[PDB]
């Protein structure tokens, strides 16, 4: 006789339970069926915990705070909305509420975005996380898409089975150039969370919080990209570069390098966002849009001054355009990096990928070499010098991005960059309407300055016979690749045909299965092999 | 060099000590050592962080034991040390930075019944982020215009709605981005409610407030439910319809918030009880 | 229940998709009709779908489909009344088809007419008009065969029944306009009747002039009058209000009396109807009595008695809102004591009950209930009721209904109130009182972030309920213990009359700073309930006085207690008092003469509409607007009525801050009542007190001799807590140690510290002043203020600027001393410059206190100050007057505005200085702000009645223009002291035509307020023996009168004036009826033109000759049918 609404009860009493070790296992069983009891006749019941899981972000278990971050994170609030919409008594709770539940605004705001600020960074890399997981699922009134719940569910039920089946130089990761077809309730629901996010950054008064923010946006920009939803990130478009440039040029922003290296990422993702709109066809001449100059130019010299300082910080020594002697902040930052390259010297997790020193040093010449599309020969020309100095006391610490960073200079001095290549809906609608129109429509077609590169390059050649690091090895093929393509003679490069001779007998292992990751390598093997076919 | 490390030193040294009325007066002997070597983001952080705990002992004395003795008196060194941080940052540049500074100053002081006050810093702060952050600044206004309603200038209010809802579709538009959706419904929703409650006379009616009453005689991105019922509420006051305004008082009080149930509370006690006649 | 969405997904397309396929197919009829009378609740609804829209467009094409779909809604209409529902619908039935015409216009007026939703009642009347129009121009015989003629008839008779004839007047013309193509003297018993039939009737349209008529009838009357039942109990709270204008001009108010004997007569009748035995009110689960708890169900779920609470709430608040000013006759009678508080309970439960089973209360049910249980837990005569311990139930009530209105308002679910032996309600309520008192810091803090949940309006309310609960003494030594002494090892006895006398906190736990913090909080939010309370709370303080942060809290905590015995009314509530005013500036002989006290009746009327949309009520906690009052009591004592000081108040203290001020009691103040050349306050000994501090505060920073020399945190603050208890001393003697007590101290203590100047400079300066100002101690302090001008350190600045303002405040400065008075005046130039028209930007406490001891200097020592400096200082002040809101601020206007007035108005002022404050009076009238526009109208009030054809005209313009270019409550107040402004500086002749011809203007947005203005204008030249004069300027305006533009405002006006021109005394006396009713052109408004025209035509008239042009005037345009012909047909015979 057992009924199926019997743990409900359990479930609430184990949530507020004195123990944190029984909360969190609580609010794991919360999460394994709070979704499903919302999809079925038991809505209301799955509304409740909802409810009862919303006390869990006062609680000193950090633990438990990130358990509620991931719970929240599977729940689908157009189906919220929807439940919330017909719901009459449950809106007053136990001490009849005069007003609306309001459980989307109170996850997102009160739980969500307020546990970006919290001491832990462990629960802000989940609050984040949960962040971009819930952007795709918020429902909002007035949406141009869906102007009700139920049309908001069917769409995405009819988005995966109804989804016809069909089929049908290279810029860098943050441009976008021609112009991409983006959901606009998609695009308010993005729109909606930035803002959010971004109220909290300047309105902080805690470390925490900025620290938080800052890598919420950075995440965002890389889930959703900015030059892709480019309405989403404010009205082409640069968003909010001056919030974030203000927070490099601080005191104890940088510092921070968990921080220091996020804000680096969003700030030439928003950047690089407006390329299209604010490039032409004086410093840094391609930029049609002189009011973003200063920010470029901003941001460009700061990348400079903190490679130097790795640069510095690897060949440890004491302390133009990359000089960070005379600021004492620059000063600050040293101590702060030296310090952490100093304990991954004298230890040997070889395997650790969240060291700091490593991944802000990748960061740097990550922006660096995003930055460098929207460059020209003529405003970088009197600067390449000590960047290819810099990147050589990096090398060795970080060799697959200095190989990258090294190809953007390669396009920015021979032209080949960005700068220098340029010129209602209701069910019917969605469950039937539009479906059969595009398949019925498919059905009817049916019937019808170089020789500085040279020291840098050699590296990339020795070290491609001496590693195990697939990702190194394919990347130093990209860059012999394009060297063939901007017809750079293959003699120079190989004098001895000792680096092919050495490709040719990496097949052996390739193809009896001794090469632990030859499937990563192959693609880039025969592009560049097929590209030489021509050379002579 | 070695003085400012000394002095930040002792106001940390006296925090932990929880004596910050002389830790945040060593904070501001940092800022003067900052001064003589005129390290910018250095004085600007430490007269920022003087001026937080001088905002601490305000609100430990105003908030924590609400002391009846207290006047104010650690408000008055904050506004210094925190106008002298503004001051700073923008002869450096960063208008962003002066203009959070700005809203930090006004939080305290619409948290200390300082509405006035804090409105006067909500609206500076917007004209700071205005040219660079439309959108900080629509939010540095909204808190703005919610300050003028604790200070009671209803118009003062309304000025500040307006300019919201004519910045929001300048700089968010057509339709709006979402972001900007939410202010718009907010200034239109405030906007009426403070129209209703103040009744303009011809003279006194602008255009922009012309053309918002001639809409609830379609929707834009206001929800059906509440436009009807924000349109009802219009012709019954115009009417004078007392028993249809209590009516709609009840029904919209889940749609509106605490700040717009009150305005509409205004709104109906206006009707029945007018003010003015000295009774 | 939700159900499932999925099902919902399929349940809104299948639909779809069948009323497509009908579309299709229209050969059949039988699916058609399935879908109509099973799903038309569905298919309004999903009408926006592209296939309903078609299917919908084919049922309005079939003449058979079409009435099925009319039957249908009829069936199902109760659950289309939802107002985005009912919209759907409505579109829906526009488009039907036209055979159909007469079903749909039975449904629209049966059914949906009658809406409270007036954007949907008026698409009825549009859609309902159309059905008529396509009716009346068709075929006769199928209109009628659409409109039977008993439906015809049954349709209008229902509209005449119920409003909707005079709401809907078009739609009942087209019915009308169908129908026929298919075929005595006004004595004193002729008021009574008029008034009867506007108050006896539950309309709150005209409240303001409903009250106004009862009061005009006659006083053995008004007893019965009111008493009856069917009169508007919405009517007693505007009398209250009404006949208080009277007793507050000292007369005799008889309607005040009639409505107070009424109000209490109802309050006691409505609490016998409630059970004999009270039980504590219980949200949760009220149905543990049987017969109780269902005696309540029956009370407060009856509409009828449920809707008489709130407004009889409304009226008894009113009523003890102000019984503190009454005389002693009409005070609270005790008898009635234990009915008030038993009627404040049941409202509170009822409130509660009806948030229980129904939405949210109305919010001014809401706050009438909060209104009542605010004031009458302040009147010592209904506290010491509900803190009895027969009403420990009552109590208890208030506060479980206290709390749970708190909650479901702020409280949203799943969320907490505080964000991180005996009956079980009495432990209950001492936990609710603890969680409400501590909300008062986030939740119930005005303008918090956690604030964000409660309305504005309710936040002063239940700040103030919850102080006064916690008073209580079932509640008040629980909740005076920190909550985090109950965690740590405490846990006593508790006994008593309730078994909740707890004992105070033992010593050894203050020690911890963060519960000290906590329990200083406690005493200072609620005050001490009786002299043993605050000797009990001073020996603890003085316990804890015995790691230093404790001695800095304890000094600070003393310092509060001390100064909490100040608050006139009360002495230990914080909830009734606030802390005593004596303000320096004396009261002005410029008023009083034989046009000062005609200025103070202009201004007084000014001053009190200022104070009701500038002041921040601090001593206020309910929505009364006319409630202003201020803490100076009679040093002769009673508190000082707020329109006796009309501008002596302080002008540095913003208008209605009542927290402490630097200058709070005047020197003067310290001389007349002490006896000093240059005590038990409420039963409570502070010399003992404030002699204790200055032996103890004299042994603990004077003597540098033993081990120590006590830090610099404590050695600040014992200087600030002298400064604020020195206001309480009452000896020379004390001031003479304070002195001493400073003076050594300045030489022992360094001068690199800023924060220690601020406090010292101040105090010295104060002592100095009550000790004499003399030569021996005038050359010290003089030094001292000098090195603390040039100060880093602001507050330092003013607080030394708030001591010359003690230190020249009446003590005669020596002529020695002349030296200070140029490096300050020079000062108060310098400094002012820089921010003469930038106050916002700079520190606006600093130019308060400059710009008021400029004020003072120019008004009581103008030879001191060069011309220069007078002159400049009206320039001066004058640029941030004339200056945007954002580069002046309300308060700094208002201050520089308001001491101009006293400064014009005191004759100290040299003849150029006055002169040219005068010019900058007229700039400052035509402001977008009401209240600037509003203060700068007190101002050229005084500046034009001080002064007293060529000035005079271009100020009466203005009065008019801001009637004509503002806000309905603007141009009411001005409307208001017009009469008696045209009445005195104007001659009867000079200014007439402006009065009627701005009362008959399409540029007139209130005709009903100029109403009033003609009315005392006509009778006060009536009264004074020209009652000739108002019947030449009726004939000359008349020929004007008749050519209005609306034909309802023509009628209406002439009836409005005929009012004013009249001598009957009943019919004068009709006047709010008439205005009452603007823009109505029913008959009553037809027969009420012809009775009051007759007044004048037959009563008094000039001359029977002059009779033929009054004739001559009105037959121009003698319609046929108009009001105008029917008064010419009534005066032939
Ligand atoms: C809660 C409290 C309050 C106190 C302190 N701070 C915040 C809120 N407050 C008390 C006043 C109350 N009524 C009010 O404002 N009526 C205003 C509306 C327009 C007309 C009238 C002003 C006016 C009166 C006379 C002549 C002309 C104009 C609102 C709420």
């Amino acid at each position: 006789t057992f009924s199926l609404a019997d743990c409900i009860p359990l479930l609430r009493k184990t949530l507020k339970d004195e123990s944190s070790v029984t909360c969190k296992l609580a609010c794991t069983a919360v999460r394994n069926c709070v979704m499903s009891l919302c999809s079925s006749s038991y809505s209301e019941l799955g509304l409740q915990l909802i409810i009862d899981v919303l006390t869990l972000r006062n609680s000193s278990y950090w633990l438990v705070r990130t358990e509620l971050l991931e719970t929240l994170a599977e729940i689908d609030f157009r189906l919220v909305s929807f439940l919330e919409a017909k719901a009459e008594n449950l809106h007053r709770g136990a001490h009849h509420y005069t007003g609306l539940l309001k459980l989307q605004e109170r996850v997102l705001n009160n739980v969500v975005i307020h546990l970006l600020g919290d001491e832990d960074p462990r629960v802000r890399h989940v609050a984040a996380a949960s962040l971009i997981r819930l952007v795709p699922k918020l429902f909002y009134k007035c949406d141009q898409g869906q102007a009700d719940p139920v049309v908001a569910v069917a769409r995405d039920q009819s988005s995966v089975y109804l989804k016809l089946l069909m089929h049908e130089t290279r810029i860098y990761r943050g441009y976008n150039l021609l112009p991409s077809i983006t959901d606009v309730t998609m695009e308010n629901n993005l729109s909606r969370v930035i803002a959010a996010v971004s109220h909290e950054l300047i309105t902080s008064t805690t470390r925490a919080l900025t620290f938080g923010c800052c890598e919420a946006l950075c995440l965002l920009s890389t889930a959703f990209p900015v030059c892709i939803w480019s309405l989403g990130w404010h009205c082409c478009t640069v968003g909010m570069a001056t919030m974030i440039l203000t927070l490099l040029s601080s005191a104890w922003f940088p510092l921070d390098l968990s921080a220091h290296q996020d804000a680096l990422i969003l700030a030439g993702n928003l950047l690089a966002a407006s390329a299209p709109k604010s490039l032409r066809s004086e410093v840094w001449p391609a930029l049609g849009d002189r009011a973003l100059v200063p920010m470029v130019e901003q941001l460009f010299s700061h990348l400079l001054k903190v490679i130097n300082i790795c640069a510095h910080v690897l060949d440890d020594v004491a302390p133009s355009l990359g000089s960070f002697y005379h600021l004492p902040s620059y000063l600050k930052l040293h101590d702060v990096l030296k310090a952490t390259h100093a304990n991954y010297k004298v230890t040997l997790d070889l395997q650790n990928s969240t060291e700091k020193f490593g991944g802000f040093l990748r960061s740097a010449l990550d922006v660096l070499s995003q930055i460098l599309e929207l460059a020209t020969l003529q405003d970088i020309g009197k600067c390449v010098e000590e960047i290819l100095g810099y990147l050589k006391s990096c090398f060795s610490r970080e060799p697959m991005m200095a190989t990258v960073c090294v190809q953007q200079l390669l396009k920015t001095l021979f032209g080949t960059n960005l700068a220098s290549q340029f010129d209602r809906p209701g069910l019917y609608h969605y469950c039937f309407m539009a479906p059969y129109t595009h398949f019925t429509q498919a059905l009817a077609d049916a019937s019808l300055h170089i020789r500085l590169f040279e020291p840098l390059v050699i590296k990339a050649l020795k070290q491609y016979t001496t590693t195990t690091c697939v990702q190194l090895q394919k990347q130093v093929l990209d860059l012999l690749a394009q060297l063939v393509q901007l017809r750079v003679n293959y003699c120079l490069l190989d004098s001895d045909q000792v680096f092919i001779g050495f490709v040719l007998k990496q097949f052996e292992y390739i193809e009896v299965g001794q090469f632990r990751e030859s499937e990563a390598i192959i693609p880039n093997i025969f592009f560049f092999l097929v590209l030489l076919s021509y050379e002579r | 060099a070695e003085a400012g490390e000394q002095f930040g030193q002792l106001g940390r040294e006296l925090r932990a000590q929880e004596c910050l009325p002389y830790a945040a007066w060593c904070q501001l002997a940092v800022a003067r050592c900052q001064q003589a070597l005129f390290h910018g983001p250095g004085e600007a952080l430490a007269l920022t962080e003087a001026a937080r705990l001088f905002l601490r002992q305000e609100r430990d004395a105003r908030q924590r034991l609400v002391c009846p003795a207290a006047y104010g008196e650690p408000l008055q060194a904050a506004a210094s040390a925190l106008g002298a941080a503004v001051r700073l940052h923008l002869e450096l540049g960063q208008p962003a930075a002066a203009a959070a500074l700005c809203l930090e100053l006004a939080a305290a002081l619409r948290d200390l019944g300082q509405p006035a006050a804090a409105a006067g810093h909500f609206q500076r702060a917007a004209q700071l982020q205005l040219p660079q952050l439309p959108l900080a600044a629509l939010q540095a206004l909204g808190e703005a215009a919610s300050c003028q309603l604790l200070a009671r200038d209803y118009t003062g209010a309304l000025a500040v709605f307006t300019r919201m809802q004519r910045l929001a579709r300048e700089h968010g538009s057509p339709a709006a981005l979402g972001a900007f959706s939410d202010v718009l419904v907010r200034c239109e929703v405030s906007r009426v409610l403070l129209l209703l409650l103040l009744q303009p006379p011809p003279a006194k009616l602008l255009p922009e407030h012309a053309q918002t009453l001639e809409k609830y005689s379609s929707s834009g991105q206001l929800p059906e439910e509440l436009f009807l019922l924000l349109q009802s509420l219009v012709m019954a006051t115009h009417e004078k319809d007392t028993e249809a305004i209590k009516s709609l008082q009840v029904e919209m009080w889940p749609l509106l918030t605490a700040e717009q149930n009150h305005l509409l509370h205004l709104v109906l006690q206006e009707t029945i009880s007018p003010s003015g006649q000295g009774v | 229940k939700l159900g499932m969405c999925n099902r919902e997904i399929v349940r809104r397309g299948a639909l779809i998709l069948f009323c497509d396929y009908v579309c299709q197919n229209l050969h059949d009829s039988e699916h058609l009709t399935w879908l109509i009378v099973n799903h038309i609740q569905d298919l309004i609804s999903l009408s926006h779908e592209p296939p309903v829209q078609d299917f919908i467009s084919a049922v309005h094409r079939n003449s058979a489909a079409s009435g099925l779909f009319i039957q249908a809604i009829q069936s199902r209409c109760e659950n289309l009344s939802t107002p985005t529902m009912l919209k759907k619908t409505l579109q829906c039935l526009e488009g039907i088809h036209l055979s159909q015409s007469g079903a749909v216009l039975t449904l629209y007026v049966d059914r949906l007419l009658c809406t409270p939703f007036r954007v949907l009642a008026r698409m009825v009347d549009i859609l309902a008009c159309r059905r008529v129009e396509m009716l009346l121009a068709a075929n006769l015989q199928s209109s009628m065969a659409q409109l039977p003629m008993e439906e015809l008839n049954r349709i209008q008779e229902y509209l005449q029944s119920s409003g909707l004839a005079q709401r809907h007047q078009r739609l009942y013309s087209l019915l009308d306009r169908f129908r026929l193509s298919t075929m005595v003297s006004p004595d004193k018993d002729w008021y009574v009747h008029l008034v009867k039939s506007q108050c006896w009737t539950r309309s709150d349209s005209a409240l303001l002039e409903g009250a106004e008529l009862v009061n005009r009838i006659p006083a053995e009357d008004m007893n019965a009058f009111m008493m009856n039942s069917e009169f508007n109990l919405s009517l007693l709270a505007p009398c209250l209000s009404l006949g208080m204008s009277e007793i507050s001009g000292g007369q005799k108010s008889a309607l005040f009396e009639a409505a107070r004997e009424v109000t209490l007569a109802r309050v006691s009748g409505t609490v016998q109807q409630l059970p004999a035995v009270h039980h504590v009110f219980q949200p949760e689960l009220p149905a543990e009595p049987a017969a109780y708890w269902s005696k309540l169900n029956d009370l407060f779920g009856d509409a009828a008695l449920y809707q008489s609470l709130p407004t009889l709430a409304r009226a008894l608040a009113q009523y003890l809102v102000v019984v503190s000013k009454l005389p002693s006759h009409l005070h609270l009678p005790p008898e009635k004591e234990k009915d008030i508080v038993k009627f404040v309970v049941a409202t509170l439960e009822a409130l509660s009950w009806h948030l229980i089973h129904e939405q949210i209360p109305l919010s001014l049910d809401l706050q009438a209930g909060l209104d009542c249980c605010c004031l009458a837990l302040q009147l010592p005569g209904l506290w010491s009721v509900v803190s009895s311990t027969e009403f420990v139930t009552h109590a208890c009530s208030l506060i479980y209904c206290v709390h749970f209105i708190l909650e479901a308002v702020a409280v949203q679910p799943g969320e907490q109130l505080l964000s991180p032996q005996n009956p079980k309600y009495i432990t209950a309520a001492c936990e609710m009182v603890a969680e409400m008192v501590e909300s008062l810091q986030s939740v119930l803090a005005l303008g918090h972030k956690r604030n964000s949940g409660v309305p504005a309006f309710l936040t002063p309310l239940l700040r103030n309920i919850i102080i006064s609960l916690a008073r209580l003494p079932l509640v008040n030594s629980y909740t005076r213990v920190p909550p985090l002494v109950w965690k740590l090892g405490w846990s006593p006895k508790p006994g008593g009359d309730f078994g909740t006398a707890f004992p105070e906190i033992p010593v050894e736990f203050l020690q911890e700073k963060e519960v000290f913090k906590e329990f200083i909080y406690r005493i200072n939010t609620l005050g001490w309930t009786s002299r043993t309370q605050f000797e009990e709370t001073w020996a603890t303080l003085l316990g804890v006085l015995v790691r230093t942060q404790i001695n800095v809290l304890a000094v600070q905590a003393i310092t509060s207690l001390v100064l909490s015995a100040m608050t006139v009314p009360v002495a230990g509530n914080p909830a009734v008092s606030c802390l005593e005013q004596q303000p320096r500036n004396k009261p002005l002989k410029a008023l009083d003469t034989r046009f000062g006290r005609k200025l103070s009746i202009i201004r007084g009327i000014v001053e009190q509409e200022i104070q009701a949309m500038v002041s921040k009520r601090e001593n206020i906690a309910t929505h009364h607007l006319y409630q202003a009052w201020d803490p100076v009591p009679s040093l002769s004592g009673a508190l000082i009525s707020h329109e006796k000081l009309l501008l002596q108040i302080n002008p540095e203290r913003e208008l209605g801050s009542m927290s402490y001020k630097l200058g709070q009691v005047s020197i003067h103040s310290v001389w007349l009542g002490n006896s000093i050349t240059p005590k038990h306050r409420a039963g409570v000994d502070i010399h003992s007190c404030s002699q204790f501090l200055l032996e103890l505060y004299s042994r603990w920073i004077l003597p540098s001799s033993s081990a120590r020399r006590t830090p610099a945190i404590l050695i600040s603050e014992v200087v600030r807590s002298l400064l604020v208890v020195s206001d309480l001393f009452t000896e020379r003697n004390q001031f003479e140690l304070m002195y001493v007590t400073l003076t050594e101290l300045r030489r022992v203590h360094p001068s690199e510290d800023e924060i220690l100047a601020q406090y010292l400079v101040p105090a010295t300066c104060k002592a100095a002043a009550v000790l004499g100002m003399d030569k021996a101690v005038a050359e010290p302090v003089s030094r001292l203020l000098e090195s603390t001008l040039r100060s880093s350190h602001l507050p330092s600045r003013v607080g030394a600027l708030h001591g010359v303002l003690y230190v020249l405040e009446c003590d005669l400065l020596d002529d020695t001393a002349k030296q200070l008075i140029p490096v300050i005046s020079d000062y108060l130039l310098s400094n002012l410059k820089g921010i003469a028209h930038c106050v916002n930007i700079h520190s606006q406490q600093h130019v308060l206190v400059m710009c008021a001891t400029a004020f003072y200097l120019i008004e009581n020592y103008p030879l001191d100050v060069g011309p220069e400096f007078s002159a400049s200082i009206i320039q001066m002040c004058g640029v941030m007057l004339s200056g945007s809101e954002e580069s002046t601020p309300s308060i700094i206007y208002h201050c520089a505005l308001r001491g101009l007035e006293r400064l014009l108005l005191s004759e100290q002022l040299s003849r150029l200085d006055a002169e040219s404050l005068v010019k900058l009076s007229v700039d400052r009238v035509n402001v977008h702000s009401p209240h600037r526009a509003m203060a700068a109208l007190g101002l050229m009030l005084t500046c034009m009645y001080t002064g007293k054809v060529i000035v005079a005209m271009e100020r009466v313009s203005v009065l008019f223009d801001r009637i004509r270019k503002g806000f309905p409550c603007e141009a009411r107040v001005v409307a208001r002291i017009l009469p008696q402004f045209l009445d005195d500086f104007f001659p009867p002749q000079d200014i007439m035509n402006k009065v009627i011809g701005e009362f008959l203007s399409n540029q007139q947005p209130y005709p009903q307020f100029m109403a009033t203005v003609v009315y005392k204008v006509f009778q006060t030249l009536h009264s004074t023996g020209q009652s000739s004069m108002v019947r030449d300027w009726v004939m000359l305006s008349l020929s004007n009168f008749t050519q209005r533009a609306p034909v309802a405002m023509a009628t209406w006006s002439l009836s409005c004036f005929f009012v004013s021109a009249s001598t009957s005394p009943w019919v004068a006396a009709i006047l709010p009826h008439v205005i009452s009713r603007m823009g109505k052109l029913e008959q009553v408004d037809v027969n009420l033109f012809c009775l009051v025209a007759t007044d004048f035509y037959r009563h008094q008239i000039e001359e029977e000759l002059d009779r033929r042009a009054f004739q001559s005037v009105l037959e121009v345009v003698a319609a046929p049918g108009s009001p105008y012909h029917r008064l010419l047909t009534c005066l032939r015979n």
